[PDB]
């Protein structure tokens, strides 16, 4: 590790038996420039700026993630058949800007220390499930190997919001409250 | 897309240097080279990606702006004699990359300091005409058949010189060519 | 390198469908299907990685792959055309790319398809004598081979002095030649020499041997033609010296 | 809860002043165990944990494997800064000032990149949140206290909001 | 100009 002026994961490369899934994507500085949908075979790309000038081949995602899946194989037989550990993880609901009444925001969840980075997020307007105006992150990077996801909704500040999490490392599912 | 010669004729024993260019060669591409013996499968020679390279087989030097390489063989036998691909790949490998295009026919012949061309009509143990003993800048009707110049068997280690058969049922072994 | 391939050589009729095997390299976990064409030169087809479909090329519709547990790959080519008539390569690699390792190549399958299996003849083979002209001007005298009338050219010349196989002197014809070249069912030519030393020659009891491999049609192979099966056979030529 | 076994591999490039010094470290990772690396300082892979010897005596002892994981230094890490340097490293994105009490609560939202400064004009009697990280390029920051002045990189002239 | 990226190192049978 190192403690330098610009951090880069080119390839958090991720792949787990249950499912089975994997995760390929780009990290600048903590932040996602792109995840591979392995299903579309598509590089989605998480700015304009980066849509309009930058390229990557789904086809080394494709690729890496085959030598995970082969890798994984061995690894589970040296470790003598060792699972992954359900981690306990942390919630926090906030808003992109300060609210003002009928003024256009976003709830932004942010869900850390995820353990496998296997999770549900799910919103709640009062006790209702809100199906559209929902957007997420994919599984962010963390030094210490566990990983975080942000999920957001856009909603229109009113006269309580809710984020749902199902998570192994839980007994129960957490819900954290809202309001403005 | 590289290009190379068509064709290289080198003597034996003699260095070899074996030209290839790839303007458009990207930061992430690599420059391999294979060769493939007449009767054989194609084999791995080198590759790399900038200065220099050496393995046990061969010398490879790519150029300062890395559009144009050269494959060197310091020593260069009839066992080195055959076709050598140019290829572009990309570290990381995948489809665009995996196939060789022409490649270079690299002939080996030995230097014959004289030639003593001439022409000789055979027995059946029916008949055949030979032209033999030529040198290597030479190049060689109906029912007239005449062979291209031979290639020499890369196990051969005596009586190295060339020669080229021309043949018909019909015949004046004279006017051949 | 330690990548083995079958069938070596394969003659069928257009239209039917042939499956070509490859074992790679014991370590390896790669297998790369590729096409040598005399048009097209060396083209990759196929890859397997670790069992499942790694990339695809310019395979036909009517090409069909698979890499099993074991390892192995077969390689189907389906409705089988003239244009088919092709070298067809197995590969192997350590890892799944080959960007920075290197391929290891197998024998490859010889494979001629022709309009029908009655094209398909043995070689006749002669061995003519060098020249008093020849021993006179150079002292060194030279043999030549004449394999003639065999199709396709899926054919092997050797020149063997007392039984013992023989590589000096030896210079042959780069490829089989076109008797009658407008065909495209042409039947094929192939010329070889062998240059002995004259006291060499000039010694009678100096037995001299070219040899012809033709690779034909196996036992299992439904043959109705009036004359002999042409089944993979050694047809050969041989002559001893004067003084 | 149903049973999972998890890889992980980070291909991971260290920039510092520009590039006047690259670093690429590899980690090949059990579940959340690192067990094998590559340290471009080191020039060799190095088992992290008894989980890795196995694989790095075996990749060491691969020439090729050496020196194209050597090589990902320039074809991947000097590669991809060139486009960073294009794209990401470009983007200065001006933040958003406002004063609320609740303590009056400088919130400073939605800017790029994350080196900032803020005080309030010029006494210390303060508290501040860590640096909020939105995931989708923007950070927040909201520094309470019982005339807040804003600097950052990407503003000419430095902001300045009165009570 | 496409982007570069890491490649795993096979794990060994
Ligand atoms: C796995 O089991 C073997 C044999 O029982 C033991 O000696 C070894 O230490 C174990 N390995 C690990 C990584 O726990
Ligand atoms: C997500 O919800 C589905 C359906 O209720 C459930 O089967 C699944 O276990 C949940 N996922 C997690 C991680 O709890």
């Amino acid at each position: 590790d190192i403690v330098a002026d610009h951090v880069a994961s080119y390839g958090v490369n991720l792949y787990q038996s249950y499912g089975p899934s994997g995760q390929y994507s780009h990290e600048f500085d903590g932040d996602e420039e792109f995840y591979v949908d392995l299903e579309r075979k598509e590089t989605v790309w998480q700015l304009p700026l980066f849509r309009r000038f930058r390229r990557f081949d789904p086809q080394f995602a494709l690729t890496n993630i085959a030598v995970l899946k082969h890798n994984l194989n061995i690894v589970i037989k040296r470790s003598n058949s060792t699972a992954a550990t359900n981690e306990v993880p942390e919630v926090t609901v906030f808003s992109k800007s300060p609210v003002t009444l009928g003024q256009p925001n976003t709830l932004i969840c942010l869900v850390d220390n995820i353990f496998p980075p296997v999770v549900n997020i799910t919103w709640l307007s009062n006790g209702h499930s809100v199906t559209e105006g929902v957007s997420e992150t994919s599984f962010l990077s963390k030094s210490d190997h566990s990983f975080f996801k942000i999920s957001y909704l856009t909603f229109l500040p009113s006269a309580i919001y809710d984020c749902k999490v199902e998570h192994w490392g839980l007994d129960e599912p957490l819900l954290k409250h809202w309001e403005p | 897309k590289t290009t190379q010669p068509n064709s290289m004729e080198s003597n034996e024993e003699e260095p070899v240097h074996l030209p290839c260019n790839h303007s458009t060669i990207s930061g992430t591409d690599y420059i391999h080279w294979y060769r493939q013996l007449p009767s054989q499968g194609p084999e791995y020679v080198i590759h790399g990606l900038t200065s220099n390279v050496n393995n046990r087989m061969a010398s490879l030097a790519i150029a300062e702006d890395r559009k144009s390489s050269t494959l060197i063989l310091h020593r260069a036998t009839l066992r080195d004699a055959a076709v050598y691909y140019c290829i572009l790949r990309d570290g990381r490998g995948g489809a665009d990359g995996l196939t060789f295009g022409k490649g270079t026919h690299l002939i080996i012949q030995p230097y014959i300091q004289n030639p003593d061309p001439a022409v000789y009509q055979l027995r059946d143990s029916k008949s055949v005409c030979l032209f033999t003993d030529f040198d290597s800048q030479t190049n060689v009707d109906s029912d007239v058949y005449i062979t291209d110049k031979c290639v020499l068997d890369m196990r051969s280690m005596d009586f190295k010189s060339n020669s080229a058969v021309a043949w018909s049922n019909k015949f004046a072994c004279a006017n051949a060519f | 390198s330690g990548v083995t391939q079958t069938p070596k050589h394969l003659i069928t009729a257009t239209g039917q469908r042939v499956t070509l095997r490859c074992s790679p390299r014991s370590g390896d976990l790669s297998v790369y299907w590729y096409q040598q064409s005399l048009d097209q030169g060396l083209q990759f087809l196929i890859q397997y990685y670790n069992g499942e479909e790694r990339a695809k090329g310019n395979i036909l519709e009517r090409f069909s792959a698979q890499q099993f547990p074991d390892l192995h790959s077969e390689l189907n080519l389906s409705s089988l055309e003239l244009g088919d008539s092709a070298l067809y390569f197995c590969a192997s690699s350590v890892a799944v790319s080959a960007g920075t390792y290197e391929q290891y190549f197998g024998p490859g399958t010889r494979l001629t398809v022709t309009e029908d299996l009655k094209n398909v003849f043995p070689p006749e083979v002669a061995v003519f004598e060098p020249s008093e002209a020849e021993i006179s001007h150079t002292q060194k005298a030279t043999l030549v081979c004449l394999a003639t009338g065999f199709y396709p050219d899926h054919v092997e010349l050797s020149w063997w002095v007392n039984g013992k196989e023989v590589h000096s002197g030896v210079c042959t014809d780069p490829q089989p030649l076109k008797e009658q070249p407008a065909l495209n069912d042409s039947r094929y030519a192939l010329s070889s020499r062998l240059r002995v030393s004259a006291t060499f020659w000039q010694n009678p009891r100096n037995h001299f041997r070219c040899q012809v491999q033709f690779y034909g049609l196996s036992e299992n192979d439904e043959w109705t033609q009036d004359r002999a099966k042409p089944v993979t056979q050694i047809v050969s030529a041989e002559a001893w010296g004067r003084a | 809860s149903p049973e999972d076994f998890v890889y992980q591999f980070k291909g991971m490039c260290y920039f510092t002043n520009g590039t006047e010094r690259v670093r690429l470290v590899t980690r090949y990772i059990y579940n959340r165990e690192e067990y094998a690396r590559f340290d471009s300082d080191v020039g060799v892979y190095r088992a992290v944990t008894p989980l890795g010897p196995p694989a790095a005596e075996y990749w060491n002892s691969q020439k090729e494997v050496l020196e194209r994981t050597r090589a990902e230094l320039d074809t991947v890490c000097r590669h991809n800064y060139q486009l960073e340097l294009r794209t990401t490293l470009q983007r200065r994105v001006e933040p958003t000032v406002t004063i609320s009490p609740s303590l009056l609560v400088c919130s400073v939202t939605d800017f790029y990149p994350a080196q900032i400064k803020v005080r309030w004009f010029e006494t210390t009697g303060v508290v501040s949140t860590p640096l909020i990280r939105n995931g989708d390029w923007t950070f927040q920051i909201l520094v309470m206290l019982e005339t807040c002045h804003v600097e950052h990189p990407s503003l000419q002239n430095p902001i300045i909001v009165e009570w | 100009s496409g982007e570069g990226s890491f490649q795993p190192s096979q794990e060994n049978p």
